[PDB]
């Protein structure tokens, strides 16, 4: 797998793994029951002639002809406890959101719908919360909780409403969170916001052709007076 | 034809399943493949036997192969066992009557766990479908499915009504609320498999693949959103093989807890929980120790965290078994000892009694008080032969050569030997000769109970074939040197007469009938025939791809077969040496194929675990017998032909004996019911001041509403112009009382709007007609909050186009050119 | 603009306007999206 001439080569954790150096500066480190490349560094751009192994090679020291050292420390165990603990995280995060749902606890279920990145979810906590806020715009926790998103997570809102908007069953709920955002945000700080503005373009023509409709909807309501004005007679 | 049936089956103590014990040592329950068995310790016979029916071989009988058992549970004080089986069948089963009184079908894989609750009325369920069930008994019913899981559930823990606790094979572990049917909290187990569970009290303890195990403290009633299940600490136990099984035991006497942890390899490793006492003693004591060797206080403290599981668990015992272990259950506890059963994978049930005193126990390695090993045969039997007389069936497998009585299937002897391979009777049924794959001929007595002669060097490699003449005076053998070697038996001793030396190793020999013939299989696919009595070549059969396996000939030396492991068996003319048919009789290698005697139908059996029947005359598949849990490596047909029997690599020896409305309609309905309530409630109210509704658990309103959306939109129009005047007067009040539902309002509102207004459109000049004062003030409603409900949205959304123009137009002061 | 695919792999957005996380889909959900895709491949 080397592409020029191996030049160092020296074992590792004891027999079960192998280090090389070739002439290409590349370090591969191999696996010797498998014979098979894990691992390649890069930390020089020149050959290579000396490799130096301490603690099983736990340590590493390579030293390019150039005359850089590239001091390689292990570190596996540091990064498997950090995939460890962020899967943890994930698993609670998504624990504690249905059972909020569940409950109906939809302003702490709206947060965890942020960090997690669920549309189903966004879209059933806005609506239902909506249903109950129909039962100062939603409701003061959530009204709150919308306004301290970060600008990163109001593009992600603004996406949705976006997708949501062009669906005419959709849209109550799109303008709907639309507007609080309105309401508890600084436009001017909304509309740096890089993207946003394309985002913000495509709403309109979607939201003017639900001006057309439901505004004809108004006209051809009359006719209750008009039914209303005959019977009277 | 006459139609062969599975007589009796034995062999198998254990099969691949748990074990239950129940009191009197006490019997021990143990599987039998498709059927239970329950042995008595003590003495090391079986004391009944539990099968469902329907024989293998009947018509009736299905053509696939029985579900093996793979779970069992018994309630004590019920004295009723439940049965798990590969297929995701339940059964339960009456001790006393012996018979089937439950049948349970609610999962598509194989059953896991079984576990009846403290009152015995309901069964638990987990299966390797990812599924639990919970059944009610006395209803005979499903309650609910438990379905968050998305692998096998390898263990969980019910004590209580209210809670579960589950571990499956994908190493979540999660809380139930029965009463919800809800899953409250996952968490991690282990970086992959969880497969051990076991919990006392708080404290909780479950097994990876690796040997870290984990211990964690269980508040039920913590209720803080989280934290009912809190780990502690992790403990390395010795055995880098994964924990299959862990449960709890407690002294009565003494309050001492112990415990196992069950591994996939020979090894079943004990432990004891330290008491309160004994863990300030020593958390006492090691802090003395630390603070001498220098350490820090903080250093302590945190090392005392770090050793937390030290504090609780104590190895108390590791018991080694000869072979790998299937299953273990402790027995009894007492101050005196401790004693456990286990069983392995080598068919085999061991009981091992544990004396100990205090702290550790009192011998080094446990005793092994019992064991059941006469009915079975640890490695698969590779050779079956029967007695002239039918009566005796030798079994010879690596290690042991067994001989078994036909009519009350009990060994009668057992004899150590090699690794045997092929094994024959010799004329009268009092003695038996076996070849070994070390290149050793055997010769055994029954009378004598032991070996009379062994022949170390009668060949220099696997005497893979055996064959004797009709007269009984001639042996023929065939090894891997590529050498057929002939012997005679003089007053009895054997001595070499001839050798002869093939091109290729041996697979099989046959001598005929009337020992004219003599036909040898090779590994080049080519078999051979001779004439015993001149040992002159005489045919070269051709055509098998793959090396045969077993030769027969027929009873008139006219016919012979030939199966090889190219799934094929051909059928051959002896005068020429021509292939009157070749048949793909299975799907798999077919070990072996007989002749019936003083008949041209024959048998044949392969890897895939079937047994067929065949007609040699008209070369038809007469009877598929599915028995076999896994590959047939023997077949032997009885001298008289009225049975054959088979053995498999499940251990088993068995015998086979010879014996509508449409859209508007459907509204019409929908308004007749909705409104039928409505005003026997509003008349209901007044006078203060159904089945189809509560079936569906809906108001009146969403009924009808449901109903209004399950039109199709091309249907809505024709479906309300059918309706008559007088039903648009319902629909009127219907759609009034919506109005007071402000939630279901503008959940549908474009609909409602289109509906009502079509309505008005449609039959204007009736309803203008009418004078009725209630209609005109419903009328004047229905308007009113329509028109609020409908400008509340047209106020948000024509609120939203304007300002976001602004932030349109501000971004381009800023940023445009 | 118009609705098309999910811009993150780990999400299934159609044309209806919804958006389809794979990690809060349940296994039939699943199974019946998988079949719904491979209709409209076998007629495109």
């Amino acid at each position: 797998g080397h592409t020029n001439a191996v030049q160092r080569c020296s074992f590792i954790n004891k027999q079960k793994q192998l280090i090389s150096c070739g002439a290409d500066g590349l370090i591969k480190i191999w696996d010797c029951s498998s014979g098979e490349c894990l691992k390649t560094l890069d930390g020089h751009n020149n050959r290579l002639w000396a490799l130096s192994t301490m603690n099983d090679g736990d340590m590493i020291v390579s030293a390019d002809a150039d005359g850089v050292f590239q001091f390689w420390k292990d570190c596996t165990e540091q990064e498997i406890e950090e995939e460890q603990e962020k899967a943890k995280l994930q698993v609670e995060q998504e624990q504690s959101l249905q059972n909020y749902m569940s409950k109906g606890d939809w302003t702490n279920a709206f947060l965890l719908a942020m960090t997690l990145d669920h549309p189903m979810r966004l879209f059933n906590v806005l609506k239902r919360a909506l249903g109950e806020s129909r039962s100062v715009i939603f409701n003061e926790e959530l009204d709150q909780a919308i306004s301290i998103l970060n600008d990163e997570q109001l593009i992600l809102l603004m996406k949705r409403c976006r997708d949501w908007n062009t669906n005419a069953k959709t849209h109550t709920i799109a303008q709907r969170t639309i507007r609080c955002i309105l309401m508890h945000h600084n436009i001017a700080k909304l509309s740096e916001i890089p993207g946003m503005v394309k985002i913000v373009d495509a709403i309109i023509p979607y939201t003017q052709r639900h001006f057309t409709r439901v505004d004809n909807l108004v006209e051809q309501s009359y006719i209750l007076d008009y039914a209303l004005v005959e019977m009277d007679k | 034809y006459q139609r062969f049936e599975q007589a009796a089956a034995f062999g198998v103590i254990a099969s691949n399943a748990n074990c239950v014990w129940i009191p009197a040592p006490g019997q021990l329950i143990t599987s039998a493949l498709e059927d239970v068995n329950i042995w008595d310790i003590k003495t090391g016979d079986l004391v009944s036997k539990l099968s469902d029916g329907l024989p293998p071989g009947a018509s009736d009988a299905r053509g696939a192969k029985p579900a093996e058992c793979t779970y069992l549970e018994a309630h004590k004080d019920t004295d009723l066992l439940a049965v798990g089986y590969a297929d995701g069948v339940i059964k339960v089963w009456d001790l006393m009557s012996k018979t089937v009184l439950l049948n349970f079908n609610g999962h598509k894989a194989a059953i896991t766990l079984l576990q009846f609750d403290g009152t015995g009325t309901r069964l638990i369920s987990g299966s390797k479908d990812s599924n639990i069930i919970v059944w009610d008994l006395v209803g005979e019913v499903g309650l609910y499915k438990l379905r968050s899981h998305k692998d096998s559930i390898t263990g969980f823990w019910c004590q209580g009504e209210d809670w579960l606790i589950s571990t499956s094979k994908d190493g979540m572990i999660k809380l139930w609320d029965l009463k919800t049917h809800q899953c409250i909290e996952t968490h991690i187990a282990h970086t992959g498999e969880c497969w051990g569970l076991a919990v006392k009290d708080d404290l909780l303890i479950t097994t990876g693949t690796d040997s870290q195990v984990k211990i964690w403290k269980l508040d039920i009633e913590n209720d803080k959103m989280g934290g009912k299940l809190t780990e502690m600490g992790i403990f390395e136990k010795q055995s880098k093989q994964r924990g299959l099984k862990i449960e709890f035991i407690t002294n009565s006497s003494d309050k001492t807890s112990f415990f196992y942890i069950q591994n996939a390899d020979k090894t079943i490793e004990t432990f004891r929980i330290r008491k309160e006492e004994e863990i300030a003693r020593g958390l006492k004591k090691r802090e003395k120790r630390l603070k001498e060797k220098g350490l820090t206080e903080e250093e302590i403290a945190k090392s005392i965290k770090e050793s937390y599981s030290s504090f609780i668990l104590h190895p108390f015992q590791t018991i080694r078994s000869l072979y790998k272990i299937k299953s273990a259950s402790w027995t009894t506890v007492s101050s005196s000892k401790l004693e456990l059963v286990l069983t392995t994978s080598s068919n085999t049930i061991e009981y091992y009694s544990i004396p100990y005193e205090k702290r550790d126990p009192t011998s080094p390695a446990p005793l092994k008080t019992h064991t059941i090993e006469l009915q079975g045969q640890r490695t698969d039997v590779r050779s079956i032969d029967i007695s002239d007389d039918n009566k005796l069936l030798a079994t010879a497998s690596n290690g042991s050569l067994k001989i078994w009585n036909i009519k009350t299937h009990k060994c009668i002897r057992t004899f150590e030997c090699g690794y045997a391979l092929t094994c024959k009777f010799l004329p009268g049924g009092l003695l038996v000769i076996l070849g070994t794959r070390n290149g050793e001929l055997q010769l055994f007595d029954l009378a004598s109970s032991s070996l009379l002669d062994t022949i170390e060097d009668a060949h220099d490699a696997a005497i893979w074939s055996l064959d004797l003449t009709s007269d009984g005076k001639r042996l023929v053998t065939g090894s891997a040197d590529k050498t057929v070697k002939f012997w005679d038996f003089k007053v009895l001793k054997l001595h070499h007469d001839t050798t002869l030396e093939l091109t290729d190793d041996i697979l099989c020999v046959r001598v005929s009938p009337d020992d004219r013939y003599l036909a040898i299989s090779l590994l080049d696919n080519t078999v051979k025939v001779f004439f015993l009595d001149s040992m002159k070549f005489y045919l070269s059969l051709y055509g098998h791809k793959l090396p045969v396996l077993s030769i027969d000939i027929s009873f008139d030396s006219k016919m012979i077969i030939t199966s090889s492991a190219d799934k094929n068996i051909k059928i051959w003319g002896l005068d020429f040496g021509d292939c009157h048919k070749s048949l793909f009789a299975h799907q798999d290698s077919i070990m072996n194929v007989k002749f019936l005697p003083q008949s041209h139908n024959f048998f044949s059996c392969s890897k895939d675990a079937v047994v067929k029947y065949w007609d040699g005359e008209k070369f038809e598949c007469i009877q598929k017998l599915y028995a076999h849990q896994s590959e047939v490596w023997a077949l032997a047909v009885a001298t008289d032909g009225g049975f054959v029997v088979s053995s498999s690599h499940d251990h088993s020896i068995r015998i086979w004996e010879e014996t509508s409305l449409k859209a508007g309609e459907r509204l019409m309905e929908a308004l007749d019911l909705g409104i039928a309530e409505i005003e026997g409630l509003e008349a209901y109210n007044r006078d203060m001041k159904n089945a189809v509704l509560i079936a569906v658990n809906k108001t009146p309103e969403q009924y009808i509403m449901d109903t209004l959306l399950r039109i199709r939109m091309s249907q809505l129009e024709d479906a309300l112009m059918v309706m008559p005047f007088s039903y648009v007067l319902k629909f009127l009040k219907f759609i009034d009382t919506v109005m007071q539902n402000k939630t279901l309002l503008h959940s549908h509102l474009p609909l409602i709007c289109k509906n009502l207004f079509f309505i008005i459109k449609f039959n204007h000049k009736e309803l203008v007609s009418q004078k009725n004062e209630e209609l005109k003030l419903q009328i004047n409603r229905v308007k009113t909050e329509l028109r609020s409900a409908l400008k509340s949205t047209e106020d948000d959304l024509g609120f939203n186009v304007q300002g976001l123009k602004f932030v349109k137009q501000q971004w381009n002061l800023r940023h445009n050119y | 603009y118009n609705v098309g695919k999910a811009e993150k792999d780990g999400e299934i957005r159609l044309k209806n306007g919804v958006a389809m996380s794979k990690e809060e889909l349940t296994r039939e959900d699943k199974n019946r999206l998988r079949r719904a895709l491979k209709r409209k491949r076998s007629k495109a």
